[PDB]
């Protein structure tokens, strides 16, 4: 009942910031502020009537809110919304992570301002709609629909200092990737609906319908695959993963931007919630190759996030290696890697957003992004780089954040699957330490190397060191009580996992 | 008792409270809630002792919450106490306070007070968290952030770049022990379904009945584990590199946390070493060859904190053949002396930097005895405790335990390396004191301190006995007469030592520029000055390969195969655009040439 107005709200909200533009330029932020916030309290909300905590598994579908409206009834087609624990737990994220970028982007008073708030706006609802759609057709929709506000976000709001053909370059990469990939999957998805319609004779599109589809081997391989390419695109899964630095490095000044549509982990979530149960044994024949693939992830974001001379690309390439870490869980087959994945993701989020924003507002303070032009920085900056020590230490595995809660319960589970691929990725947190260490002593120790690093900087404001500390005190709690972000998503990991296994 | 969770509040709210503070706080406010917190910790510790030396012996556990809960993954935010975890948090906390001390009247007129003093009770609170947790996890918790401790008081002056890079191979070096201490607890999870202690004591026999391989492997990792975090065989490398930090910090690392974890890992998973007897062996073996190494390597040394860091290592593989030769109360023993004498020692070396105003090499300075009288004491009576000197400190008696402990179960060649590991010992302790305090002279905060540890290296320190009873299994005893000619051979093989230090650097040093300048000289000099070769080996091995990877991956080359179809797709284009020259007589020729080919193919499929 109430998920169609949580992704109408965002469109109603960004509607609302590009209209009352004309009653002043420092209008549209506080209205995406206040949609964002009621966004975050309708999610807030769901989470306490929902009961996820005394929820038990009972097989899919099992849904705690469920919503349906036809759209196009020629093809089967709904409107058709349903929440559980994971998609809440996402959803939640989004919110959180939307009121993180509303707030983040405050300073910006640029006459153009109304539509910049309207498209990441609409880009927060296509996330909100990817995590909450249980129709194909839609969730392609969502997923599809989620890359044009990207796309003229990059190119036209983008890092105002490199060239605008870099910045188109790099938005029409991006676009082309994620866009592709999608075709795939939709073409993934016509030959499954197709298939059920041969065997059954019912046009439909739902998800709860197409899961007992009886297919033959060979056929459920190729429409994994499909699905695996738009999720390993989108994760990214090398070699599929340029698209990742090179949007980041050409995303907006204020990194608001990188926290409304590339750093939540939709495709991880598709792959938890449409690859495995549809294509159990296809999946689960596909797994040795995934679990490689996340491996080879892993050292080849640790080998490129050392290397890079930018900030940016090297907290992306920290993304890329924490989700091959994902990827590795997702393919295990086991509950505890399951929460070890989804405590993950919601903590590499939250990580990645604190850096992020570190990151930017490292940017205003000195206007350069290169480590051969910064160094010795913690005397000149009051607040910024034992928060950036903070939240490199968070990324590389330290227990106390939650990512420690993450990784090791992944691997964990893991190594009661398959040990090799555990023992190797401990190797890779290795590799995650090795390069956080290099970005902390090339960024803010040492002395500096540079005329415009050897001038004391203003401190931060009070709302981004507000919201870093929120961040921080998040990422605390989660490192050492993880337990409601458990037990809220315990019904949804059961019912895939027991999907998963029990059809094999 | 029931305060076993402030030991770790207090330190936290210390640790906070200095990080937020900022250095807006004055010096005074700073040293007080950072040496007030720790001295709170030490006075919480002592009621604790006092409650549980009232209660007979028994051990307390507080849980205070439930970490994870996943199915059967069931781990839990519980802190225990026994004899073993009540020793190491004494320990921690008084020697610790008495560094704190030391480091509120050696930190002043520094940069970073606050921070220093916040780094150092956060790794009061995650040493108090290895020593006290329950289960594997919550003591990994302890462990890494002792790491990240350690990291953060090495490379304290950031300025330099040499103590960045040392801070990162300390850190890394650490990472890899952390990640063997990583695959054990996945192999003794897998295995037996818990990360309790007790529960592994308990029910690991009657799983392992059958097969050992599993437990030899998860025994093997925890011995990598705690040999990473101890520096011993192979992954010492680290230390000597990672003296960076102020000498509070080289203090406390060396006597009181960091290196202490691998032995208090070692002991208190006793049981599972116990049943595997190959590993503990190997325990033995790595600790009698790191001692060995250690003290050949500090035998040439020029600087005295890096002497002093290869004096540790030798007594933490002293230590390691304790554990090697089921001889736990001897070794925690030897932890509770050599923290103390450790302690004493890098204070004193602190004091003399101070004294000559720059860290310069041993051979710069002599005849120092004159100058600075109570630290030639402390320097004296703290290489008497390291050299094991009879009857005086208490260095001797715990060394003695040790190899009464190792001779009473039938090693004799474990035997051999202790009397010549004591042996070299004592010959490199006092050639760096004969250098640094005898020859030509060239150029209530912190007293207290010395004195309470010159009181402690001493017979004093022997005096106290660690309750270890029902904690950890009791020695085999050794023969009155084997006893008696074991420690006459011991206090002969150092008054030996003491009379060749005295022979060949007390005097004119004739004899040592004659071996010096000789071909096997440079030769054996070059080789242990660089222990051994290892930290080269492991550059040639790990860091050269590693740095070349990155620069040859530093241009994305899967980016690159990912993009060639874009150059394809425009280079098809390109060529593409050549038919449209517009030309109508060749537009008419191609619809021509269409035409033959769609005719040519209809007759051809028909
Ligand atoms: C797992 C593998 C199998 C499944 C694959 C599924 C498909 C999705 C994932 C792969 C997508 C690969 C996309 C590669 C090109 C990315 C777009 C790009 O780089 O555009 C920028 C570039 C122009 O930039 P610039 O370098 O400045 O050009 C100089 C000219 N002025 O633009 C250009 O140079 C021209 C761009 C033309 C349009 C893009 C290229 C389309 C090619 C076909 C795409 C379909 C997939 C075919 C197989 C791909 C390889 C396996
Ligand atoms: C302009 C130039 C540049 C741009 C263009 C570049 C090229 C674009 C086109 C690329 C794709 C080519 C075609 C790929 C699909 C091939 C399908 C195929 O061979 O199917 C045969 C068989 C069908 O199954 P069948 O046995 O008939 O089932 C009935 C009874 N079992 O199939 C099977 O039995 C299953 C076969 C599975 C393996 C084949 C598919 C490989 C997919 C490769 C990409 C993904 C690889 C994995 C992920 C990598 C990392 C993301
Ligand atoms: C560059 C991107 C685009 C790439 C090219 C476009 C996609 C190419 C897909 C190639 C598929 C090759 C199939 C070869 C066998 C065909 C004959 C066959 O076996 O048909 C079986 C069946 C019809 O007989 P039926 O009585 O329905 O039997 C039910 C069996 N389940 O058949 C059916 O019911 C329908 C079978 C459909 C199979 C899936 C097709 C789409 C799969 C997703 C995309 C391709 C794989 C992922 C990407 C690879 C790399 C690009
Ligand atoms: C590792 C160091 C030592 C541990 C202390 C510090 C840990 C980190 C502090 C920040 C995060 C705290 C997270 C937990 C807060 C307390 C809430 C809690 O856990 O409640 C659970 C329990 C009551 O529920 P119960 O059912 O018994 O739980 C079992 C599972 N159902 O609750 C209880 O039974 C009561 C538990 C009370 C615990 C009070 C701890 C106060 C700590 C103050 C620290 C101040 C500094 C924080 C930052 C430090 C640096 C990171
Ligand atoms: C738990 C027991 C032990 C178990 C193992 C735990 C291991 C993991 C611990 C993770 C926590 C972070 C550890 C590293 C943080 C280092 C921060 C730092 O260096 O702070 C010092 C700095 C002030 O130092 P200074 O250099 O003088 O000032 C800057 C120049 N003007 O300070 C500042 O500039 C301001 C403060 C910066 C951030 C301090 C730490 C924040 C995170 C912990 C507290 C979070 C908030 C409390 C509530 C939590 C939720 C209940
Ligand atoms: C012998 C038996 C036991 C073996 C156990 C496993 C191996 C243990 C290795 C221990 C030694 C590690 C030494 C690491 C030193 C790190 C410090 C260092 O060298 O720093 C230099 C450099 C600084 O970085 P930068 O930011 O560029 O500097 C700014 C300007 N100074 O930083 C660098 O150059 C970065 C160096 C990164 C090193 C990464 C090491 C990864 C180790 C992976 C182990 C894999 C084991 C299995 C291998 C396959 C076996 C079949
Ligand atoms: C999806 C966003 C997640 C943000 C991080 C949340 C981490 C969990 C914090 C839970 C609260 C911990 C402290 C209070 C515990 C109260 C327990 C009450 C029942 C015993």
């Amino acid at each position: 009942m109430l998920l169609p107005w949580l992704i109408l709200i965002p469109f109603i909200g960004g509607f609302l910031c590009w209209q009352t533009e004309r009653f002043g330029v420092k209008v549209p932020r506080w209205i995406a502020l206040i949609t964002m916030g009621l966004t975050l309290a309708l999610s807030l909300q769901l989470w306490l009537q929902g009961g996820y905590s005394l929820t038990q598994s009972a097989g899919i579908p099992q849904w705690q809110s469920e919503f349906d409206m036809p759209w196009i009834p020629r093809f089967g087609i709904s409107i058709h919304l349903a929440i559980d624990g994971l998609s809440l737990l996402m959803v939640v994220l989004t919110g959180l992570l939307g009121v993180l970028a509303v707030l983040c982007s405050w300073k910006e008073i640029e006459k153009y301002q109304g539509f910049f708030h309207l498209n990441l706006m609409w880009i927060l609802g296509g996330v909100i709609g990817v995590f909450l759609a249980i129709d194909m057709f839609l969730f392609f929709f969502f997923w599809e629909m989620m890359l044009v506000p990207m796309y003229f976000l990059i190119a036209l709001w983008g890092h105002k200092a490199s060239d605008g053909k870099t910045r188109i370059t790099a938005a029409t990469k991006f676009f082309i990737y994620t866009q592709a990939s999608g075709l795939v999957m939709l073409i993934a998805i016509l030959a499954l609906v197709f298939v059920h319609y041969n065997a059954t004779g019912v046009w439909t599109f739902n998800y709860e319908e197409l899961l007992n589809t009886p297919m033959s081997s060979g056929v459920e391989y190729l429409l994994m695959l499909g699905f695996f390419i738009a999720f390993a695109v989108k994760m990214p899964v090398v070699p599929l993963h340029g698209w990742l630095p090179d949007a980041h490095s050409q995303a907006p000044t204020a990194g608001s931007v990188d926290l409304a549509g590339i750093l939540l982990k939709t495709a991880a979530y598709g792959l938890l919630r449409f690859s495995l149960p549809l294509f159990p044994n296809a999946s689960a024949e596909f797994a040795p190759i995934a679990m490689w693939l996340g491996v080879i992830g892993i050292f080849y974001g640790a080998w490129m996030a050392f290397a890079q001379t930018d900030i940016k690309r090297l907290i992306a390439y920290t993304s890329v290696s924490h989700m091959g870490f994902v990827l590795i869980a997702i393919y295990t087959g086991s509950q505890l890697a399951y929460q070890g994945a989804v405590i993950q993701m919601i903590a590499h989020g939250l990580s990645a957003a604190g850096l992020f924003i570190l990151c930017g507002q490292l940017y205003e303070r000195i206007h350069t992004r290169d480590m051969r032009m910064m160094g010795g920085l913690w005397s000149k900056m009051k607040w910024l780089p034992a928060l950036s020590l903070f939240f490199a230490v968070a990324t590389l595995g330290m227990p106390g954040t939650g990512n420690f809660v993450g990784e090791f319960m992944i691997l964990f589970g893991s190594f009661q699957v398959v040990p090799v691929i555990t023992v190797i990725s401990t190797f890779g947190l290795v590799f995650a330490s090795v390069y956080s260490l290099a970005m902390l002593h090339r960024a803010y120790f040492g002395k500096a190397k540079s005329q415009i690093a050897s001038q004391e900087l203003p401190g931060m404001s009070l709302r981004e060191l507000f919201m870093i500390l929120l961040l921080v005190v998040l990422l605390v709690l989660l490192g050492f009580y993880p337990q409601p972000i458990l037990d809220t998503s315990h019904s949804a990991i059961g019912n895939i996992q027991q999907w998963f296994v029990n059809s094999v | 008792m029931n305060m076993l969770a402030l030991t770790i509040i207090l330190p936290l709210i210390g640790f906070v409270l200095l990080a937020f503070s900022r250095g807006r706080w004055s010096e005074n406010v700073s040293a007080i809630v950072g040496v007030g917190s720790v001295g709170l910790a030490a006075l919480v510790t002592a009621f604790i002792g006092v409650d549980f030396f009232a209660n007979g012996e028994q051990t307390y556990s507080q849980p205070l919450w439930t970490w994870m809960s996943v199915g059967d993954f069931n781990i839990g935010f519980n802190l225990v106490l026994d004899g073993l975890s009540l020793t190491m948090l004494s320990v921690v906390t008084g020697v610790g306070f008495l560094i704190h001390m030391y480091a509120s009247w050696y930190m002043r007129g520094e940069e970073g007070y606050s921070r220093f003093f916040a780094y150092t009770n956060l790794f009061i609170a995650s040493m108090v968290v290895l020593v006290l947790a329950d289960n594997l996890l919550l003591m990994y918790l302890g462990w890494e952030g002792v790491g990240l401790c350690s990291y953060l008081l090495i490379g304290f002056y950031y300025t330099d770049p040499k103590n960045g890079a040392a801070a990162m191979k300390a850190f890394v070096v650490t990472r890899v022990g952390d990640v063997f201490l990583a695959f054990a607890l996945f192999i003794l999870y897998n295995e037996l379904g818990t990360l309790n202690f007790r529960e592994m004591v308990e029910l690991a026999p009657a799983h392992f009945a059958d097969g050992n391989n599993m437990l030899m492997w998860a025994t093997l990792m925890l011995l990598g584990g705690a040999v990473g975090k101890s520096a011993q065989l192979p992954l010492q490398t680290w230390l000597a590199d990672a003296m960076a930090g102020p000498t509070p910090v080289s203090a406390l690392i060396h006597a009181a946390t960091m290196v202490t974890a691998g032995v208090y890992l070692i002991a208190r998973t006793h049981g599972l070493f116990l049943m595997t007897p190959e590993v503990l062996h190997l325990v033995g073996i790595v600790g009698a060859v790191t001692l060995l190494l250690a003290g050949f390597a500090a035998l040439v040394q020029t600087d005295i904190k890096r002497v002093l860091a290869y004096s540790t290592m030798s007594q933490i593989g002293y230590m390691f053949l304790a554990l090697g030769v089921q001889a736990w109360d001897a070794a925690i023993f030897h932890l509770m002396t050599h923290a103390f004498f450790k302690a004493l020692l890098f204070l004193a070396s602190g004091s003399v930097i101070l004294a000559c105003h720059h860290e310069q090499n041993i051979f710069k300075m002599g005849g120092l005895r004159k100058s600075i009288p109570l630290v030639y004491l402390c320097f004296l009576v703290g290489g008497a405790a390291l050299s094991a000197l009879p009857l005086v400190t208490a260095g001797f008696f715990s060394k003695d335990e040790i190899l009464a402990g190792a001779m009473a179960n039938g090693h004799i060649n474990l035997m051999v390396a202790g009397l010549v590991g004591a042996f070299m010992t004592s010959l490199y302790t006092f050639r760096m004191i004969f250098i640094v305090f005898h020859g030509k002279e060239q150029i209530v905060t912190h007293s207290l301190p010395l004195i309470v540890l010159l009181i402690l290296s001493t017979f004093v320190g022997a005096l106290i006995v660690p309750p270890l009873q029902g904690v950890l299994p009791q020695t085999t005893e050794l023969a009155h007469g084997s006893m008696l000619t074991l420690e006459i051979t011991s206090g002969v093989v150092a008054v030996v030592g003491i009379l060749l230090a005295a022979w060949l650097w007390l005097g004119k040093r004739t004899l040592v520029t004659s071996i010096a300048n000789s071909a096997p000289g440079r030769l054996l000099s070059t080789w242990w000055y660089n222990a051994w070769g290892f930290d080269w080996l492991y550059d040639k091995v790990f860091v050269k390969p590693f740095l070349g990877i990155a620069w040859l991956l530093k241009r994305d080359p899967l980016n690159s195969m990912m993009n060639i179809p874009a150059v394809l797709s425009r280079f098809a284009g390109k060529g593409l655009l050549l038919s449209e020259n517009g030309y109508l007589r060749w537009y008419v020729a191609s619809m021509s040439i269409g035409a033959v080919v769609v005719l040519a193919l209809l007759m051809v499929l028909r």
